[PDB]
């Protein structure tokens, strides 16, 4: 794995620096790795693909050693290093999607192609670079068991959980009490909502709740907190839980009173904010609990007077939302968001070589279905795919 | 290894071994000529000399 | 283009790694590339600006080599080396906005100013360094015509349409059918309305149908796929389509029925979802085709029945929506988004200096005109303005 | 300052470089930089922390420097490097929490704690290596006086303020005229009401007009601008400007006539937009100026007319929105936005370790207390801490 990106990156920096007309002592200590690189490959030979329609390619390694008498690169220096250039990226290209394709459950950190396999010996272990991208540091660092963070913006880890509770119903669906919420993403927006506006309630006030378990423990969060949640703020028929009948939801909105949201780690208190919108920052967590109430408005005009009566026709039922987005955030996990493309290459790789579904992941790649059921050994195989879709995405655009 | 006899140029400011280093493709014989390329005392202070 | 890169990667290499203080081995090597710059750069005049109020500014290159030889670069070398930076960053800026500002209906992708063209010999190619960027990697790959990819976070693919479709309609505008859309930025919201809520229709199922076609190819793109599109969900007024009269659009709430989104390739299908909510992923798509449907529920509250009479005057209309929004994607072409600021940087260029409306771009830069139709020679002009953009934004910050 | 990025810069790069089996020339002036800040950290003693929880930790340098002899690095090299690069990591760590928790109101932008102000001497400025990252290059720039830019994504340049502006109201609060606003994060949401419709305005048209003010001037901004304003367009009750009672809202929405974006700088009309939706850019700006005019529609069909009467009783309230999302800008003064996590960091160093409230920033380090009074002492001391944690988190993950 180390020696896979140490030659993505060098056929990176010698696509980058070794140009046309560029001065030598520039590129005086690529072409030494670049050399050394081509003095261990040469004389083995591998074989990738071989699962689904990802074809089989054998690949052979004899070429010769790269000039270091220039003092600017001429064009003939360039061409023939773009000619071994294009091999070794064909090479590492097929190698890397030979190995995002592959899983396994027993132990999936470790390489499951032949070819990751036979470059992971000692041989192979002088082709070894620099190892600066963001994956590959946090792989040297878990492959020495120290702490990591990978920094996402809008992190995936939600699964997608559009749902509802009704902590008072009855058949005729006329005098409801819950609460709503939709989790997509890296939003929660949560409704609760009371068809009387707390009229019988003590002190005419409703209080609503809202627990939100992670899967993994997200760290320095900056998180958007906005109250009036807009998605459950206009009139919809629902399903029933069992969904036998259709309930009808009209809502008003009242603001948010006493809003308590909570950041439990181990369900301890680390961060709490009690009635503070804008950016707010949760530290260290893994559980959200939003605490809002809604208050019957005690001095109400004649226009709003109508919408509540002490009867039971309600055409007109109190809601009140809240809305909570985190922006950015370290995790120590890998996950997806709308940054990276990662997620997407591995798709992309899975579906177009028509890959039959293994034992690890979900079929058809499902993130709902990975992120709500996200294992260790599944994170271990989705850390390793997703290294090696970094190193390919560094190669192959 | 069947190499070039070397023109080496007066006031290269790298020496000779300091050329067959990155020159030679062999591990053992490159490993003891850059031993030999940096290759230098420590500068130590023991009982104030 | 590749030389004018090359400036500017050592002018920034420069303002980094010659500070005071620092050690000359970290500086061994740029050094020798900025005194390769000194000696091709001199002897040779250049001449910027000369349209709109861009003014014309004469270079004339007369410096002296950076030879002193130093163990640790003390003040002195640095202050003659900030001279000789600012000398060649001023120089290079202009240069940036006289490539910026122009365009040409003919061959896009050459330089247009007088400066680049004089940059483009062979006696300036021993500037030449590496070609690490994003924007000069795609550029030096199209410019041997291979794949490239550009990885946009949230991309302006989608011109501005917001607009409708009546299926049935009649001048009364009481009982009417058809889709509503969305299309900005990277983010598709439709709803298709019924106001009889498919009381007539067969087996109680309105269909519905959304084909959005895309000016360019995306790859591997992962999109948040959700129901009930918030902008088309409350109350409105909108006028006809001939702009005569308006009509009402008081909207109910249905969830989408057998959600059907395909992306198409060719007229072929690559990528189907049906009925899957949350993150999905397309991986080679130029037409998205959503197809949902309306379904009568055939269980109803009383809240609910009074709501869908059998008769004409519907107050409340059924109404089902969809959201499709491109997190990221990965086009062979240049576009805009939310990440970049190359598009602002070159409408600020060219609305600073009070430029005419060539024979190329929209007036004004109108990037919804831009990418309404965005032809071949647009595509290149696009993306050699973006290119010098993208150089100058490594200058210029 | 600029020391402590090349400590973090060094180590950075020999956590990165400085591997297993890798050759001699890719860190041969790697090893050159660390041993001359071996030699230069030697018989230098420091002290770190002492504010808050933040335990009093002393720091002791004496360490032997690494070898210059090998051809490829064995695994002795690497573990001596470890140790060494572990010590210098925990020492810069706790540096930099002593100095993220520490300010000044008489000059923030130099040193507070007692190892940032004994390495700010010129006995540790051979210790200086290239100062590459955006926070450092504008500290480097900024100390020289010259034009800096931060590129955010989404930046936070508004407080939170949720409020609204009645231009016409009444106790009885049935005949209202006014704008409500959303300003949030990068985000207005704005929306004027009137609940005649304009049936006694003149010409059947009344003008709303919404103007942001800015804390820091804004250069290059892609900002989406939408109309149709999606929280202020469902009903609500909402208390009065007094408190004492509440007040109904129940909005049917008409589209925004003659929309008039104006970017002010310093009252000079710098762009202006009329009538353009999508993607729109503002070049230099301080001053958002935001003029739509809800106009009567002239013919409406039956389902219409029945909701504007021309008497009193308005139980359907015209309402006309407008949206304008700041998608990225270049500020020259430090913010907070969606893709950095440097504020995250600042306020968990200063939460985690329980640390009084200063002379200058708001108390639990509220940004939208910082943001409303955003003054130039705070504004020195945000960048200086910011700078500090960007250095940490290059570090520490
Ligand atoms: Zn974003």
């Amino acid at each position: 794995m180390d020696v896979l990106y140490s030659l993505s990156k060098t056929l990176k920096d010698a696509r980058d620096k070794i140009v046309e007309g560029t001065l030598y002592s520039n590129v005086s200590d690529l072409i030494q790795q670049f050399n050394q690189m081509i003095i261990t490959m040469n004389g083995n030979e591998f074989q990738t693909g071989g699962i689904g329609n990802l074809p089989i390619r054998n690949w052979n390694f004899n070429f010769g050693l790269l000039g270091t008498t220039l003092l600017n690169l001429d064009a003939n220096y360039v061409e023939t290093a773009r000619n071994t250039i294009d091999y070794f990226v064909d090479f590492v290209d097929n190698v890397c999607m030979d190995e995002m394709v592959r899983e396994s459950q027993r132990n999936g950190i470790a390489p499951q192609s032949d070819s990751l396999r036979k470059l992971s010996a000692i041989k192979f272990k002088r082709i070894n670079f620099d190892n600066s991208s963001e994956y590959i540091e946090n792989w040297n660092l878990q492959n020495r068991r120290q702490r990591t963070g990978f920094t996402f913006h809008k992190p995936n880890i939600f699964p997608y959980s559009a749902s509802f509770t009704l902590n008072r119903s009855q058949p005729a669906h006329d005098n409801l009490m819950g609460t709503m919420w939709l989790n997509a993403g890296s939003e929660i927006q949560v409704a609760g909502f009371d068809y009387s506006c707390a009229i019988n309630a003590p002190a005419n006030i409703q209080q609503f709740e809202h627990i939100v378990p992670l899967r993994r423990v997200l760290t320095t969060a900056t998180i958007t907190l906005l109250p009036d949640a807009e998605r459950f703020s206009f009139p919809r028929v629902i399903n029933s839980a069992d969904g036998a009948t259709t309930w009808f939801f009209n809502p008003v909105i009242l603001r948010p009173n006493n809003v308590e949201v909570e950041f439990l780690l181990n369900g301890q208190i680390i961060n709490t904010y009690q009635a503070r919108f804008g950016t707010i920052v949760a530290r260290n967590f893994d559980t959200i609990r939003l605490s809002f109430q809604l208050m019957r408005p005690p001095n109400m005009t004649p226009a709003v007077a109508v919408l509540f009566p002490n009867a039971q026709p309600f055409e007109h039922h109190a809601t009140v939302g809240l809305t909570l987005r985190i922006e950015s955030a370290v995790c120590e996990s890998v996950l997806a968001d709308a940054s990276e493309t990662l997620l997407a290459n591995v798709t992309s790789v899975r579906q177009e070589y028509a890959i039959p579904v293994g034992p690890v992941f979900p079929p058809g790649m499902n993130w709902t279905d990975l992120i709500t059921n996200y294992s260790p050994s599944r994170e271990d195989n989705l850390q390793r795919v997703f290294t090696v879709a970094s190193i390919r995405s560094m190669l192959i655009k | 290894f069947g190499m070039q006899r070397m023109h080496y140029r007066n006031g290269d400011p790298q020496t000779p071994f300091q050329i067959a280093e990155q020159q030679i493709q062999n591990f053992q014989v490159a490993n003891w000529l850059h031993f030999v390329n940096y290759n230098q005392f420590r500068q130590v202070v023991i009982d104030g000399v």
